[PDB]
DNA sequence: TACTTACATGACAGGATGTATATATCTGACACGTGCCTGGAGACTAGGGAGTAATCCCCTTGGCGGTTAAAACGCGGGGGACAGCGCGTACGTGCGTTTAAGCGGTGCTAGAGCTGTCTACGACCAATTGAGCGGCCTCGGCACCGGGATTCTCCAGGCGGCCAGTG
DNA sequence: CACTGGCCGCCTGGAGAATCCCGGTGCCGAGGCCGCTCAATTGGTCGTAGACAGCTCTAGCACCGCTTAAACGCACGTACGCGCTGTCCCCCGCGTTTTAACCGCCAAGGGGATTACTCCCTAGTCTCCAGGCACGTGTCAGATATATACATCCTGTCATGTAAGTA
C-alpha cells in the first residue's frame, strides 16, 4: 500500500520548510489582477509598476502572516489549534481595526 | 501682570453658541476641546508635511491639506470636510 | 478590461501557504473567504491611501514609493522598496 | 405523560452497544430520534443519570459522575 | 489711507481664527512656506469637526437634562460615533470615563 | 435572615456604577507617593506639580481600563467569566509591546 | 526618607474598581499583582520619558505638560492638560 | 592660499558622512537651527546601529555558511535581538520572511 | 541621460568590511539597510523636532538627540549610542 | 399496567432596598463687563517654487506558444472542536474595625519662572575639491543538478496486562 | 471463585521516502575599477538665540489636627473552569486531472521624468488698530439635602412533572 502520513505532520513539514523559505507565497499574476481590480473600483485606468505589485505582495504577505501568528496566539489561548474567523475578528478588535 | 496664554476657548464658545445658543460649557470640557483642536491640528500638519516632502514641495497648499484630510479623516466625514473647506475657500477667494 | 472576481485570485492553497508561513497548523474551511475579505479591506485602505498619494502627485502610474508611504503612515513601515 | 424517561435512557443506551461507553451526545440524539424535549429537560436527564449510576443497574465506563461515557453492567 | 481691518475668518465666514492656525502652521515648522488656502481649509475642517461634536455633546446633555457640557458629554459624543472612533480610538478623554458598553454574554439571562 | 445578593449582581451593579461615574477611581495620596517612589529610582529629590499627578492619575487609570477592555475581549474569547492573568498577558502580547 | 513599597497603595479594591470600569465581572487573585507590575512598567516607561523631558527642560519639578508630551510619544495622547 | 579639504566625519573618526546627515536635517525641516554636535551625534548613533546589525547579520550568514548577506539574515538578526524588536516592532522586511517560531503546543507529543 | 539617486551604499559597505571583511551583501539586503537608516533617521529627527517644539528652543543640539535616543531606543543600545556620540563629539571638538 | 402519591424543580407572587425621582439652598464657577497690548492684518516688495508644454524612452501594457507546477477535486480518515457535567474550587459579597486618606488649615522656601546680558554659535555665500554614485565587466560564490545517508515516520511482531469467558 | 485464553497497548525492531549532504557544473550579480559631478568643506561674516545672572513670588514641601469611609480580613454562600469521554464532522493528506502562470518572445505607446519658461504666490516688514487675554465680579445650575416610587431581585409559597409505591 502507498505510504501516507498522519494528519498534521505534513502541515508541520510545511511549517519547517516555509519558515526556512523566503519565497513569495502569493501567485504573482492573480495578485496583480486583484490589485488592478481593487484600484479600478476607486480610480479608473490605473497602471501599476511591477515593483509596486511586488511591494504590495510583501505587504499583504507580512500583514497576513503577522495576523496569522496573532490568531494562532488567540487559538492557543482558546485551547485550540485550528484557527477560526472569530480569532481573526478578535485580533482585529483588540488591535483596534 | 502675566504673559497672555493662548487658547481656542473663545472660538469653541462662538461655535457652541452658534449651534446651541441655550447650552453651557465647563472649564474641564473646554480643556478637552483645546486638546482636541491641538491634536487634530498637529496630525493634519504632520500629514501635510509628509505630502509636501514626498512631492518635494516647499509649500503646503489647499491641495496638500485636502489630501491630508482624505488620508486622516475617514469616509463621509472626509467628504463633508471637503465640502465645508471648498465652500470656505470659495467664499474666501470671493473676497 | 473590467475584472470581476479576483477575490478568488488569491487561491485557497495560497491562503493555506500564507498560514503555513503564519505558523498555522490547521486552517478551518470558513477561514479562506473571510481572510480574503480582511485582505480586501486591508488593500482597500492601503491602495486608497496610495492612489491618493499618486493623484496628489498628478500621476497615473502607481509607484511603490507611494505604497510604502501608505504603509508607513498606517504604522506599517516596509523596508526594501526605497522607503 | 407516558412512561418514565429513565426507560427511554435504558433503551437508548442498549440500542447501540459500542465497545466503549456512550457519551451524552449520542444519548441525547438517540432521545431526539425517539422523541424528547432534550433542551428543556437537562436537569431531568441529569437526575436520571444520577439515579441510574447510583442505584447500580448501569456502570460508568471511564468517566466520573454524570460526566463521561456509560455502558451496561455485567449482567 | 489704510483700509478697514477685516478678519480672514469673516472673509471665509468662519469662526475659527485663520490667523492663529496660520501662525501655528508657520511657526510649527511643517514646511518652508504655506499656501494661503491651506489654513482656511484647516480652520473650516476643525470648525466642522468641533461644531458637530458639540452638536452631539449638546444633544447628549439635553438627553441627560443638563445644559452645561462636562467631559462626560464629550466622551459620550465621541465614543457614540463610529467614524469619530475611527479617528480617535487611541485618544484618552480626561474625566470622560468609559462609554456605556456591556458585552451581552456577561449580562445575565 | 439578613438580606444577601447573589454573586455577580453586586458586581454588575458596580460595573454600571463606575461606567456611569467619571471621577478618579484611585486614592490620590498613595498614587502621589508611588510616582514619587518610581521617580526617586530615576533621579534624586524630584518634585511633582499637582496637575502632573492629576494627569498621570487619569492616564494610568485609563491605560488600565484599556487593558481591561482587552482583557474582557480575551476572556470572553476564552469562554470564561473569571479572567486570568494569562489573558492580560496575551492582550499585552497582541497589543504591540 | 526613601520609600520602598507604595505599589500596594494602588489597592486591591481600587484595582477591582478599575476592572469594574472595564466591564470585568469576576477577577481571580492572580491578576492584581501583575496589573500592579504592568502599571509599574507603564509608569516606568512614562516617567522615564518624563524625567528625560524635565532634565532636558533643566527643571527639577515635573510639569503636566511633560506628562502630556510623554504620553503623546508613547501613543496614548491624553486630552485635558495640553497647554 | 587655502586649507586642505578635510571632512567632518574623518575629524570625528566616523564613516557615516556628517555633512550628509547635516544636509538632510537642514532640508528635512525639523528646526530652523541645528547644533553642530547634533549631526555627528546622530551619525555616531546610526553607525553603532548599523555596526551592531551587520555584526548580527555576519554571524547569521556564517551560521548559514553563506558569504553574502540575504534579507533572511537580516530578519534573523532583527528577530533574535530583544531591543531591536523594541526598535522595529512595526517594521516589514522585504523577503525576510519570519523567524522560525513554532509554538510549543504545535509540536507532536 | 540619467539622474543620480542618492543612497547609503558605500557607507554601509564600509561599516560591513570594518565589522566583517569576508562577508558580502546582496542588493535586496542592501536596500533593507537603506530603508533602516532612513526610518531610524526619520524617527530621531521627528522626535527631536517635537522636543525643540516643546522647550521652545529653535535648535537641535546634541543634547536634544541625546534626549531622543534615551526616548526611542531602550537601555543598552541607547546608553552605548550615548557613549559613542559622546566620544564622537569630543573628538569632533578636538578637531 | 394504570392509578395514586409526594417531593425536586420551576411558577407565581411579594416586600426590602438601592438607585432613580419630587423639590430646597447656597455657592462658586461660569457667564459676563473692562483695560489693553499683543497680536491680525494691509500693502508693497523680493523673490522663489511650482504649474505647464515636449518628448522620449523606458518601462509598462497588450499579445502568443507551451509547460507541467499548480490549482482543483474526490475519497479515506484521523483528528480537532466541543457539549455537558461532576468536582474541587477559588472568589464575590456582607459586614464590623482600623487606619490612613480626606478635609481643612498654617509657614516658606525652594523652585518655577520672568527679565537684562552678552556670548556662543549657527546659518549662509563663493570657491574648490575629492569622495560617492552610475556604468560595466568578470568571475567565483552562488544557482542548479545528480546520487547516498540519515532522519523521520509509519509499520509490524512480541510481551504483558487487562479483560472476558467457563467449569 | 479460580482458571484461562484472547486481544489491545506499549515495547521493540524494521523499512522506505524527503531532505540533508556531498559532489559536480555553469552563470550572474558583486564588487572593483573608471568616469563623472555635485555636494561637503572652509573662511569669514551677520546676526541672533539661549545660557548666565538675578530676582520674585507661588504652589508644592512640610507640618498639624479631626473624621469617617477605605479597606480589610474573616465568614460563608456560592458561582467557576476544566478535564474528560466520548461523538460529529471536517479539513489533511494523498492521489488524479486540468489549466493557466511562468517563461520566453514580440510589438506599442503612456506617461514619468526632465528641462525650460514663466508667472502665481507667499513670507517679511512696517505699521495701525482691534479682539481676545487678564482680571475682576455677580449669580443661578447644580452640589448637596431631604423625602418618595419603582426596579429588582431574591425569596416565600404553590404547580407541575415525575419518580415511586401499589392494587
Amino acid at each position: 500500500k502507498p505510504h501516507r502520513y498522519r494528519p498534521g505532520t505534513v502541515a508541520l513539514r510545511e511549517i519547517r520548510r516555509y519558515q526556512k523559505s523566503t519565497e513569495l507565497l502569493i501567485r504573482k499574476l492573480p495578485f496583480q489582477r486583484l490589485v488592478r481590480e481593487i484600484a479600478q473600483d476607486f480610480k479608473t485606468d490605473l497602471r501599476f509598476q511591477s515593483s509596486a505589485v511586488m511591494a504590495l505582495q510583501e505587504a499583504s504577505e507580512a500583514y497576513l502572516v503577522g495576523l496569522f501568528e496573532d490568531t494562532n496566539l488567540a487559538a492557543i489561548h482558546a485551547k485550540r489549534v485550528t484557527i477560526m474567523p472569530k480569532d481573526i475578528q478578535l485580533a482585529r478588535r483588540i488591535r483596534g481595526e | 501682570k502675566r504673559s497672555r496664554k493662548e487658547s481656542y476657548s473663545v472660538y469653541v464658545y462662538k461655535v457652541l453658541k452658534q449651534v446651541h445658543p441655550d447650552t453651557g460649557i465647563s472649564s474641564k470640557a473646554m480643556g478637552i476641546m483645546n486638546s482636541f483642536v491641538n491634536d487634530i491640528f498637529e496630525r493634519i500638519a504632520g500629514e501635510a508635511s509628509r505630502l509636501a516632502h514626498y512631492n518635494k514641495r516647499s509649500t503646503i497648499t489647499s491641495r496638500e491639506i485636502q489630501t491630508a484630510v482624505r488620508l486622516l479623516l475617514p469616509g463621509e466625514l472626509a467628504k463633508h470636510a471637503v465640502s465645508e473647506g471648498t465652500k470656505a475657500v470659495t467664499k474666501y477667494t470671493s473676497a | 478590461k473590467v475584472l470581476r472576481d479576483n477575490i478568488q485570485g488569491i487561491t485557497k492553497p495560497a491562503i493555506r501557504r500564507l498560514a503555513r508561513r503564519g505558523g498555522v497548523k490547521r486552517i478551518s474551511g470558513l477561514i479562506y473567504e473571510e481572510t480574503r475579505g480582511v485582505l480586501k479591506v486591508f488593500l482597500e485602505n492601503v491602495i486608497r491611501d496610495a492612489v491618493t498619494y499618486t493623484e496628489h502627485a498628478k500621476r497615473k502610474t502607481v509607484t511603490a514609493m507611494d505604497v510604502v508611504y501608505a504603509l508607513k503612515r498606517q504604522g506599517r513601515t516596509l523596508y526594501g522598496f526605497g522607503g | 405523560s407516558g412512561p418514565p424517561v429513565s426507560e427511554l435512557i435504558t433503551k437508548a443506551v442498549a440500542a447501540s452497544k459500542e465497545r466503549s461507553g456512550v457519551s451524552l451526545a449520542a444519548l441525547k440524539k438517540a432521545l431526539a430520534a425517539a422523541g424528547y424535549d432534550v433542551e428543556k429537560n437537562n436537569s431531568r436527564i441529569k437526575l436520571g443519570l444520577k439515579s441510574l449510576v447510583s442505584k447500580g443497574t448501569l456502570v460508568q465506563t471511564k468517566g466520573t459522575g454524570a460526566s463521561g461515557s456509560f455502558k451496561l453492567n455485567k449482567k | 489711507a489704510r483700509a478697514k481691518a477685516k478678519t480672514r475668518s469673516s472673509r471665509a465666514g468662519l469662526q475659527f481664527p485663520v490667523g492663529r492656525v496660520h501662525r501655528l502652521l508657520r511657526k510649527g515648522n511643517y514646511s518652508e512656506r504655506v499656501g494661503a488656502g491651506a489654513p482656511v481649509y484647516l480652520a473650516a475642517v476643525l470648525e466642522y469637526l468641533t461644531a458637530e461634536i458639540l452638536e452631539l455633546a449638546g444633544n447628549a446633555a439635553r438627553d441627560n437634562k443638563k445644559t452645561r457640557i462636562i467631559p462626560r458629554h464629550l466622551q459620550l459624543a465621541i465614543r457614540n460615533d463610529e467614524e469619530l472612533n475611527k479617528l480617535l480610538g487611541r485618544v484618552t478623554i480626561a474625566q470622560g470615563g468609559v462609554l456605556p458598553n456591556i458585552q451581552a454574554v456577561l449580562l445575565p439571562k
